């Protein structure tokens, strides 16, 4: 009981921490295309050929080399968030079938030990020919043989 | 001429809110998951000590 609460506390903290990274990235993208061409625009200290080589170089390496490195490395926490999503949900339905198991074999006890207890009472009228504690005998053997040939 | 510092100061403030809010709401839903497991248990055991003795 203590780790499927555990296990419903950590999925919670991840489907929010996700949204809150994958904001994190648009908000990062921005400030790299902010400082790379705000420094580009330095180049106006020689003529327009300093111009146009600090935005073309600009240009060239954040659009072609640096965006689409982080956009495969968000890809990559995404298939990652979707990889351990899936194992809470495996680990959930491990432990309801282990309780739905116990439950079923404790119920399956209590009706050997009705019988039991039925039959302890039905000994106490001192009367070992009594139809009744016959019957209940008879019954208790049914019962412990079932129990044998389903284990 | 181009305020970006104090756009990072509130978007970071608005980010933290949201990560003190999810960090302390999680812990105690999960508290209240095995509370709820565990009268359960203690509800099956009850009536089925009752339903053997009748």
């Amino acid at each position: 009981n203590n780790a499927s609460g555990k296990l419903l506390a950590l999925d919670s903290q991840l489907t929010n921490d996700f949204s809150e990274k994958s904001s994190y990235f648009q908000s990062q993208v921005d400030k790299i295309r902010k400082e790379a061409y705000a420094g580009a625009a330095a180049g106006v200290v020689a003529g327009p050929f300093g111009l146009i080589i600090s935005y073309s170089i600009a240009a060239g390496v954040v659009e072609g080399k640096l965006i689409p490195e982080l956009k495969n490395k968000l890809k990559s926490v995404q298939n990652f968030f979707t990889t351990l999503s899936n194992t809470v949900k495996q680990a959930n339905k491990d432990i309801d079938a282990a309780k739905l198991k116990l439950t079923t074999e404790i119920v399956a006890i209590g009706e050997i030990k009705t019988e039991t207890e039925t039959t302890r009472f039905y000994v106490d009228y001192d009367d070992l020919m009594l139809s009744l504690l016959k019957e209940a005998a008879k019954k208790m053997i049914n019962t412990c043989n079932e129990y044998q040939k389903r284990h | 001429v181009i305020p970006w510092q104090t756009f990072d100061e509130t978007i970071k403030e608005l980010s933290r809110f949201k990560q003190e809010y999810s960090q302390a709401a999680s812990v105690l839903v999960g508290d209240i998951k095995t509370l709820l497991m565990d009268s359960q248990d203690k509800y099956f055991e009850a009536t089925q000590t009752v339903y053997e003795w009748c």
